């Protein structure tokens, strides 16, 4: 089938520059034009600028018209995009653009988007998570993930399963950078004295693998 | 024959050539300092070229189906690119000046051509002479005889 | 100046529905380079119509929408279950291409009564870095959700972080968290720490904490 491949995660640090790469397969890449766009944590989408494959015509925003270079080449029949100056605001997720042209006809669309790279700057200082437990006094226990660099992060109940009421809410930015969150499951019933009680977390980015138990 | 952006978008060589080709390398007659920006190319055409065509056109071409009032957008290009001419682009990049030249006959009188005798001349002496067309055997001498201009 | 900003902010009715978007622009742009792109969070958006009256190469249930110069909208007749993204404007007419406000669906459960319960901290809390108090309020459909921290004679909102879930599929409702950070020296200052939310489906407000004894 026909399809585009862009890069893997990019973790950076302010002060250096970006570069993803928008690998088209399965049409003729060379009658098309590529789009950059830019998605942040759920919020409405914007515009960096786009470039023509047959090169000789880029056109940038009017505050993405710098700092910004987006080198084509022909041989790989690809595109990438080179952000410079990276800035704290500017953790974010790159995707990518391309209409469906074939020969004769290009389709006047934008068809096929990349799936979206991501770049994150902080002060660089990656620490393992922390667990803390959470119990209550019809009732409710969990445990809260925290204070581990930015970075996927998974969270597990030693089975992935028991969906009875698990909340894992998204990662929060905090001031000095780290991120957490909290899991809380619903007891099924006041039966709470008895039965296994454990809110296993998993990490994978760091060799952390904390495991701790839930008490009233 | 053969295919690419050359020979096939901009000038088609026919098959069955009857000329000659010469491309002989420059590097201080063109490719000024700094860069030399001067001759353009077609990039983008809706076909291909018919053999000898001179397709020197400056209008818009449209990539997708959406009619275009000389706007330059999407699935509206244009075509004119200029060379990438630099003082030290690359031994494989350098502006190179090609001459291809063309013989034909036909009915009609041929009228381009060289020839070269230039051969010095023996008299009193058995020689088989050829003059322009004419040839034979003999001994050549002077003569009195007054031939008309 | 250019702009794509939709009528429309949110909606929530049931499967089967008008679904009228409105992306009304500002200057006059030829109805010809346009798109409309439907983004499920987690994913990449994908194409669903473009130059104003159009199709894709396949879609379902005969999205429908056209417009005028400066005049853009959408329908969708007999909104169907699975149908509720993130709707966004595009235009590519003329340079800057700004893109849409966005819009967002979804279903109502006819506002139900929201839980509001705390986690008093641990013992690990007064050894380690900061001692953080959490409230949860669960089971709740509409977003007006409003959390005060009660200090004792404190309102104060210094330092206070919300979370909030997405739509549940089975119950169809939200949570939310709420999340605290407080001086680590002694605690001791404010004996009295409770959290307050109002909502339609509670009338009387609720005021429950436990004070540490
Ligand atoms: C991008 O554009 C290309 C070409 O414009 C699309 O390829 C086309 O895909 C359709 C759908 O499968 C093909 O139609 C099928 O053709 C077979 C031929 O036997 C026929 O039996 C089927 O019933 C069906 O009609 C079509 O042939 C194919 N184009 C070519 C030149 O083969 C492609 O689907 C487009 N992709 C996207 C994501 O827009």
């Amino acid at each position: 089938q026909m399809q585009l491949v862009q890069s893997g995660p990019e973790v950076k640090k302010p002060g250096t520059s970006v570069k993803v790469s928008c690998k088209a397969s399965g049409f003729t890449f060379t009658s098309s034009a590529v789009q950059w766009v830019r998605q942040a944590r759920g919020q409405r989408l914007e515009w960096i600028g786009w470039i023509v494959v047959g090169s000789g015509n880029t056109n940038y925003a009017q505050k993405f018209q710098e700092r910004v270079t987006i080198t084509r080449d022909m041989s790989t029949s690809t595109a990438y995009m080179e952000l410079s100056s990276l800035r704290s605001e500017d953790t974010a997720v790159y995707y990518c653009a391309a209409p469906n042209c074939s020969n004769v006809v290009c389709y006047d669309g934008f068809d096929i988007w990349g799936q979206g790279t991501m770049v994150t700057v902080s002060s660089a200082s990656t620490k393992g998570p922390s667990v803390f437990p959470l119990a209550p006094s019809t009732a409710a226990l969990g445990c809260l993930v925290k204070d581990y660099f930015p970075e996927p992060v998974t969270v597990s109940w030693n089975s992935g399963a028991l969906t009875s009421g698990v909340h894992t809410f998204p990662a929060v930015l905090q001031s000095s950078g780290l991120y957490s969150l909290s899991s809380v499951v619903t007891v099924p019933s006041s039966s709470l004295g008895t039965q296994t009680y454990i809110c296993n977390v998993n990490h994978k980015p760091s060799n952390t693998k904390v495991d701790k138990k839930v008490e009233p | 024959g053969q295919t690419g952006k050359i020979a096939d978008y901009n000038y088609k060589l026919p098959d069955d050539f009857t000329g000659c080709v010469i491309a002989w390398n420059s590097n201080n007659l063109d490719s000024k300092v700094g860069g030399n920006y001067n001759y353009l190319y077609r990039l983008f055409r809706k076909s291909n070229l018919k053999p000898f065509e001179r397709d020197i056109s400056t209008e818009i071409y449209q990539a997708g189906s959406t009619p275009c009032n000389g706007v330059e957008g999407f699935n509206c290009y244009f075509p004119l690119q200029s060379y990438g001419f630099q003082p030290t682009n690359g031994v494989g990049y350098q502006p190179y000046r090609v001459v291809v030249l063309s013989f034909e006959l036909l009915h009609a009188p041929a009228t381009v051509c060289g020839p070269k005798k230039s051969t010095n001349l023996v008299k009193n002496k058995c020689v088989n002479f050829n003059f322009n067309g004419l040839t034979g055997t003999g001994v050549l001498t002077e003569s009195n005889k007054k031939f008309l201009p | 100046e250019i702009v794509l900003t939709q009528s429309p902010g949110t909606l929530s009715l049931s499967p089967g529905e008008r679904a009228t978007l409105s992306c009304r622009a500002s200057q006059s742009v030829s109805s010809s380079y346009l798109a409309w792109y439907q983004q499920k969070p987690g994913q990449a958006p994908r194409l669903l119509i473009y130059s104003a009256s159009s199709r894709a190469t396949g879609i379902p249930d005969r999205f429908s929408g056209s417009g005028s110069g400066t005049d853009f909208t959408l329908t969708i007749s007999r909104l169907e279950p699975e149908d509720f993204a993130v709707y966004f404007c595009q235009q590519y007419g003329t340079s800057p291409w700004t893109f849409g406000q966005g819009t967002k669906v979804e279903i109502k459960r006819t506002v139900a009564a929201p839980s509001v319960f705390i986690f008093p901290p641990s013992d690990e809390q007064l050894k380690s870095g900061t001692a953080s108090v959490v409230c949860l309020l669960n089971n709740f459909y509409p977003r007006e959700a409003k959390v005060q921290w009660k200090v004792d004679n404190a309102l104060q909102s210094g330092n206070s972080q919300e979370s909030v879930t997405e739509q549940d599929s089975k119950d169809s409702t939200y949570s939310l968290s709420s999340t605290l950070t407080l001086s680590k020296a002694d605690y001791e200052k404010h004996k009295v720490y409770a959290c307050e939310v109002t909502h339609q489906g509670l009338s009387s407000p609720v005021t429950k904490s436990f004070n540490r004894g």
